[PDB]
């Protein structure tokens, strides 16, 4: 039973080195059981004649597992291809010594193969280690439209949803592209600061030049790249202080002949027991068929765990991955590289000297600047924010209050002068209510400044499936925040859960819940008039709010929502009107304006208690350095008696 | 604490204690089971139903609350800061002294201070 | 220049006799060259070798080829030489209908079939159509696995219903000996839709497991893609009766359909491009001297080479190398074990021949249930506006005739019985009657839902359907649970 395998090869000299290493590797065991062999092979320029080579390989002998390797040519995505095709027919096992390329590791298309060099997505991870080491969270994905690109953003994204903290905006660009400047100059807003490329070496050179003419190589940013990135012609485009990374031992693989044959004799003892193995296809021309074992062979071997290769300890993935292999970190130190970390699996460590940023800092650098001039949206809400038209002197009454202290106001814009109907009229109007004070108070402790905008919808804002069915993009106010109209929201804004996915929210200020207005009396969810709605009584609350998600979302309770969807004012405070004009009897809102309403307005009464509790609260985008700050600041003002205070003078003397 | 929490011995009738209760440690060699069960007992377990995790409780010796002698802090923040445990549940306050070394979750039982004289 | 090649079939000559002349689809408006080449059993040698000389030597503008016992990777050697000696092949027959979703950046294969997306949508459309809203997976890691669990979700996900989906199960077997464990694994599930993935072979196994097992009832239904059931025109045995699969346009396909269609297809492609300011293609160079590394401005005429119409049937490409908004059909096995038409999808919505599943075949579930509308307990309401699957909180209903249309009802007894058939793992249909309300033995008949039960063509009756005496001789009862009885309303 002499068992038969082959290697081709490209150089001809690896070739008489590679015979030399299995007749060495032969005698691992001598046992007169089991034998071994091999036959060599060099390359060709034309795919098709080389692929008929391998025809007459495959007939030559009844062969049991091919290696492959890659020339001098330059040639790379098209060196690999026929063989794997053409002994795919018969699931004969072929073993790549070295190619990255990511299509490849789809074991679907090139349903035998196995790789001992990791593709290039498996790099990927690495930056998340890295990622972890010096607190980065807020991430610029650069990427190519090849297939090794968008492999590279799918890893990317499942590794961060691992944690599920957040991608940041990634875009694509052609391959093969000249002035790439438009959205590298789109991109520039965004409040990230650190970016993340992976393309085609003449593409580095392209971007980095692209970006020195932007100004983006400059200080305080740090942007790391691939492998190919920092070699061939690229260096004669990069700056200073670009982090990289490349295989520790690749390009060689002759020692990489040295591992294989290792395996594939770990494999062959292991396998001529099973149970019935006798043959493998002989020929190769007219036998139409497969190989009776082959998925079996392919399996026991995917699972091999090998002792000792030369490059470590050598492990298989579910799909043919690398298992473990090593990485070194290298900088580039003023046109050079200096290998300042060793990745090997779990960490990397940062044995070497001193690490150069792009900067010139040598302290480790963090991103996310910090903007100074915030957009803020609001809303109009009787008690917490009060609107005036101006005076044309150039601003609004200038004058004491009560107590003789002036009320601070300001000026926001907002609003067409009319929300049923008109074209539009954006006009300033003075602006001043108790979470104007309350954001004075936030300003002056952390050094803000401040533009206030109202909405133009006039409604906070609820998922809707529009009739361009699509997903349920939100409404208003939220789309506002979400698109990158404004960015903070300071207003009486509910914190539920529908919400809390796409905002951070602080910590609430004011506890709050829900209750009736009538206008005399009435009791709260339990009389039959409200089980069993009446032609008499009419119940209506506003609509596009929380409410509606609430009455929107129970099971027993739906049948209400039918009766509160047929009729509800699409509107605001105007709607008190509604209680005024004895036509809606019950309005169903939020405790404390409905509550100021009672005491600061006559005949109107509130009945019962609450039935339901919530808060209010400062939101922000997702995962804003702020925070923390922000919200410690709220529970120090909690703790000194202001909100009480606050209380008191806006609401209390009524 | 107050019947947030409610610490009860195992009944010795049947060896341990009925269902509806947690098994709990008052670790100070000096393992003596006792069983807990109460409002955020409950909070816990149903909690733990959802995102899905095991976990064991043992009771607090050093301290009630914790607060800052000689720049030391003990009790459950200790407990906490000290990466010796994981969560700190029941009876907890917040407070800006509190917040600046340990992380808060958001509110679910409002209080403040209040006062009580006789009738 | 157009060329056909076919590499198995049975008796060849009638494809010769039917193909040679070059009067076959005269009518496209170009006067097609045609010319036949052949080959015997398939092998990757003897192909690229044959085609590539054929292409060197008659230097023919294009070619289509037909298939075989349908191998797993010709099709990855068809492209392989596509993008080697770059001319624009085309290919309609059984295993070469399989698409390749990483394409090469210059081959031009262009075959005729559908990816596994659109033929989600089509089923879960089906689905929708009879509203059984409860399925669970059950996937083979055979080729191509992780696709479908991805597709399974990007298509569910989104849809203006609810899709409560129950779990994801992935299964490995060989079958000869190591389906221990799959045997316990596949004995644990219990769903009422089942969707499976997997090869014929490989069904074929499953499906005696699973007949092993006992989760085969007609309670149950089996999904199952174009890639399994390739030989339409031979029901294979071990099957279970019933099953639902989606094909494309092929009823009148055969090797005579595949020809008309390929060369007229071709030829009307090479002459919509010289329609205007156009002229006619040459072919490439051969497949030894590897010419041809630029792509030329005749690769927009491979690019005229999407936009195609003919016979009514539209043949609209993908920038892939398929078609999309396709014609294409649902199917299923009726009881005499042969594929039958069920429905189809025409560019709108689905369509039906059977409105009601016959579910055709002792401890079996979906057991009758018969009911009347009383006024506070049964409440019977006309359907949702447009859609068909009427308003949530409410239960499908057919009143029979026996214009069986769809109503809704809901009520007290339907949320008794929906909660009892949640508890003890049943399934049901609510089905009402005509001859009279409640019932009563008049001239020794009994009419109305006793008597339903009583002639065994209802196995249930729900309602408003008091106890006494007389009914008890005859029918079983349960334990009554709202207590009645007989009061005089008057004025005040
Ligand atoms: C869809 O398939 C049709 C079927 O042949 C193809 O028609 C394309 O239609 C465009 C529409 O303008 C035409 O482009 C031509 O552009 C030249 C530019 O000077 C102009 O002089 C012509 O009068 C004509 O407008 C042309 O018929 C054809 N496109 C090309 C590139 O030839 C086409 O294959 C498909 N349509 C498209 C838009 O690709
Ligand atoms: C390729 O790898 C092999 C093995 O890692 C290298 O050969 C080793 O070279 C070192 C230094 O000269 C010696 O100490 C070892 O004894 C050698 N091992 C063997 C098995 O010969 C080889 O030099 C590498 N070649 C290149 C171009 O990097
Ligand atoms: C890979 O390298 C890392 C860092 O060089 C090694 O990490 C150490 O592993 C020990 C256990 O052997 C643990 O105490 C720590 O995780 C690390 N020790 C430290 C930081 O002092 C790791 O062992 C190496 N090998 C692997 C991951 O297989
Ligand atoms: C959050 O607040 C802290 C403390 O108020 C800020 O840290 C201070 O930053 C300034 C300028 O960067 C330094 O001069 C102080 O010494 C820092 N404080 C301490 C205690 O070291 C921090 O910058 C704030 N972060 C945000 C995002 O607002
Ligand atoms: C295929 C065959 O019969 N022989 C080949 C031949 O090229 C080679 O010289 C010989 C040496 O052992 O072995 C092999
Ligand atoms: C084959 C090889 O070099 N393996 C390396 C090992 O030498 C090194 O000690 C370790 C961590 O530095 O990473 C791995
Ligand atoms: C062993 O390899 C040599 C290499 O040329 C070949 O000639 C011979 O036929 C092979 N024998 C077996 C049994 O594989
Ligand atoms: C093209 O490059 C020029 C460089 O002068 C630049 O000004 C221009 O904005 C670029 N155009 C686009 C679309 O990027």
């Amino acid at each position: 039973k002499i068992v038969n395998i082959g290697a081709v090869l490209s150089t001809r000299k690896h070739e008489q080195m590679f015979r030399e290493a299995v007749n060495q590797a032969n005698k691992r065991h001598g046992s007169w059981k089991i034998q071994l062999n091999a036959t060599s092979v060099t390359h060709k320029p034309n795919a098709i004649q080389m692929a008929l080579s391998v025809c007459e390989d495959l007939i030559s002998s009844q062969v049991y597992a091919i290696l492959v390797s890659h020339p001098p040519t330059p040639n790379d995505h098209f060196t690999p291809t026929p063989v794997s095709y053409t002994a795919g027919f018969y699931r004969i096992p072929v073993l790549g010594l070295t190619t990255r390329m990511s299509i490849y590791s789809d074991k679907s298309i090139h349903l035998s193969f196995l790789r001992t060099v990791p593709p290039y997505s498996h790099q990927s991870s690495v930056w998340f280690e890295m990622m972890r080491v010096y607190s980065w969270n807020h991430i610029i994905l650069l990427v190519s439209d090849d297939h090794e690109g968008r492999a590279a953003q799918k890893r990317l994204e499942t590794l961060l949803e691992e944690r599920e903290s957040k991608a940041e905006k990634v875009l694509q660009f052609d391959p093969g592209t000249k002035n790439v400047t438009a959205l590298l100059m789109e991109a520039k807003e965004l409040e990230a600061r650190v970016i993340i490329l992976s393309a085609s070496e003449d593409d580095a050179a392209t971007v980095y030049r692209a970006a020195a003419m932007l100004n983006m190589t400059g200080s305080g940013y740090v942007w790391l790249v691939g492998e190919r990135e920092i070699s061939g012609n690229a260096l004669r485009y990069a700056p200073d202080g670009i982090l990289g990374l490349q295989l520790i031992n690749g390009k060689n693989e002759s020692a990489h002949i040295s591992d294989a044959v290792g395996v594939v004799a770990q494999a062959v003892h292991e396998l001529l027991e099973k149970e019935n193995i006798t043959d493998p296809p002989r020929g190769c021309v007219g036998n139409t068929n497969i190989w009776k074992t082959g998925p079996l062979f392919k399996r026991v071997l995917m699972s091999s765990k090998y002792a000792d290769g030369v490059t470590g300890r050598v492990e298989f993935n579910e799909d043919g991955d690398r298992k473990f292999a090593n990485y070194s970190i290298m900088n580039l130190q003023n046109r050079k590289l200096v290998q300042v970390g060793i990745y090997n699996g779990t960490h990397v460590i940062p044995n070497d000297r001193k690490i150069i940023w792009p900067g010139g800092e040598t302290e480790k650098p963090r991103g996310y600047q910090m903007s100074t001039r915030l957009k803020i949206v609001t809303i109009h809400q009787e008690p917490f924010v009060y609107v005036k038209p101006t005076l044309s002197d150039g601003t609004c009454k200038e004058e004491f209050t009560v107590n003789g202290d002036p009320v601070k106001k300001v000026i926001c814009t907002g609003p067409n002068d009319t929300s049923p109907g008109s074209p539009r009229h954006t006009v300033p109007q003075c602006c001043y209510g108790f979470c104007i004070d309350l954001l004075i108070k936030l300003a002056r402790t952390m050094n803000f400044t401040y533009e206030v905008h109202l909405v133009a919808d006039g409604k906070f804002g609820t998922q809707e499936r529009v009739n361009n069915s699509n997903k349920k993009e939100w409404n208003g106010m939220m789309g506002e925040l979400l698109s990158g109209q404004a960015d903070m929201i300071v207003a009486p804004l509910t914190i539920n859960n529908e919400r809390a996915q796409y905002i951070e929210f602080s910590k609430p200020f004011k506890y709050q819940g829900l209750t009736i207005l009538v206008k005399k009396r009435i009791t709260g969810i339990n009389d039959p008039r409200l089980r069993n709605p009446s032609d008499k009584f009419i119940y209506a609350t506003v609509k596009q709010s929380s409410v509606d998600i609430y009455f929107r979302r129970q099971v027993e309770l739906s049948t209400m929502y039918r009766h509160m969807e047929k009729h509800n004012y699409e509107s605001a405070a105007e709607a008190i009107q509604a209680v005024r004009d004895n036509k809606l009897h019950a309005f169903i809102w939020d405790s404390a304006v409905l509550e100021f309403e009672a005491s600061q307005k006559c005949d109107l009464v509130t009945t019962g208690e609450l039935f339901f509790r919530s808060g209010f609260g400062i939101g922000m985008r997702k995962d804003s350095p702020w925070k923390q700050n922000v919200s410690l600041s709220i529970l120090k003002s909690h703790e000194n008696g202001f909100m009480e205070d606050l209380d008191k003078t806006w609401v209390r003397y009524q | 604490e107050r019947p947030f929490v409610i610490v009860e011995s195992p009944d010795p009738g049947t060896g341990g204690c009925v269902p509806n209760t947690v098994p709990c440690r008052r670790q100070s060699a000096p393992y003596t089971k006792l069983c807990c069960k109460g409002f955020c007992i409950d909070i816990l377990k149903k909690l733990a139903r959802v995102v899905k995790f095991s976990y064991d409780l043992y009771l607090v010796t050093n301290g009630k609350h914790g607060k800052r002698v000689r720049g030391v802090w003990n009790g459950m923040i200790g407990e906490v800061y000290y990466k010796r445990a994981d969560m700190a549940i029941g009876s907890l306050t917040i407070n800006e002294e509190r917040s600046e070394i340990v992380d808060f979750s958001v509110p679910f039982v409002e209080t403040g201070i209040s006062v009580m004289v006789a009738r | 220049t157009v060329a056909v090649v076919f590499s198995s079939s049975g008796p060849p000559q009638a494809q010769f006799r039917a193909r040679l002349t070059p009067q076959s689809f005269l009518d496209l408006p170009l006067e097609i060259q045609p010319l036949t080449v052949g080959v015997n059993t398939t092998n990757p040698s003897s192909l690229l070798t044959q085609i590539c000389g054929l292409l060197g030597a008659a230097h023919v503008h294009g070619i289509v080829f037909e298939d075989n016992v349908d191998t797993e990777a010709v099709a990855q050697i068809l492209d392989f030489i596509s993008s080697q000696t770059h001319v624009p092949i085309l290919s309609i027959s059984g295993g070469s209908a399989v698409v390749l979703t990483p394409k090469e950046p210059g081959s031009a294969f262009l075959q005729l079939g559908v990816s596994l997306e659109q033929q989600l949508q089509v089923l879960f459309k089906v689905l929708e159509e009879y509203d059984w809203s409860a399925f669970a997976v059950i996937t083979s890691l055979h080729p191509g696995h992780a696709l479908f669990l991805e597709g399974v979700r990007a298509v569910a996900d989104a849809s203006h219903v609810s899709w409560r989906l129950l779990d994801v199960v992935t299964l490995e077997l060989g079958p000869g000996g190591p389906r221990a464990r799959t045997q316990r694994l596949l004995r644990q599930l219990d769903a009422p839709v089942f969707v499976a993935y997997c090869s014929r072979e490989e069904a074929e196994v499953l499906f005696a497991e699973a007949a092993q097992a006992g989760l085969v009832g007609p309670g149950h239904v089996w999904l199952v893609p174009n890639l399994a059931l390739g030989s339409t025109d031979a029901p294979p045995a071990t099957f279970p009766v019933g099953l639902i699969s989606v094909v494309t346009e092929s009823w009148r396909l055969s090797l005579r359909q595949k020809v008309r269609d390929g060369v007229a297809i071709l030829a009307l492609g090479a002459h919509s491009y010289w329609r205007q300011h156009g002229t006619l293609p040459a072919p490439a160079g051969d497949c030894r001297v590897h010419p041809g590394p630029v792509s030329p401005a005749r690769e927009a005429f491979y690019r005229h080479l999407l936009n195609v119409t003919w016979e009514g049937r539209d043949f609209s490409f993908s920038p892939g190398g398929y078609l999309v908004q396709p014609t294409m059909v649902v199917i299923a096995l009726n009881r005499h074990r042969l594929w039958e038409m069920v429905g189809r999808w025409e560019h709108g919505v689905l369509y039906m021949k059977y409105p009601v599943w016959p579910r055709y075949s002792v401890d079996s579930r979906h057991l009758t249930v018969a009911t009347l509308e009383e006024r506070p307990f049964v409440i019977v309401e006309s359907p949702d506006p447009g859609t068909g699957g009427c308003v949530p909180n409410t239960v499908p209903c057919r009143r029979q005739s026996n214009p069986y249309t769809k109503l809704c009802c809901k009520g007290f007894c339907i949320d008794i019985l929906k909660k009892l058939a949640r508890v003890v793992k049943f399934s049901y249909d609510l089905y009402l009657v005509t001859n009279g309300k409640h019932g009563k033995r008049v001239r020794g008949v009994w009419n109305g839902m006793i008597g339903e039960v009583y002639y065994k063509r209802a196995d249930m009756a729900i309602g408003s359907l008091t106890i006494n005496e007389e009914r008890s001789e005859i029918v079983d009862f349960s334990v009554p649970f709202v207590e009645t009885g007989i009061s005089v309303m008057v004025a005040r």
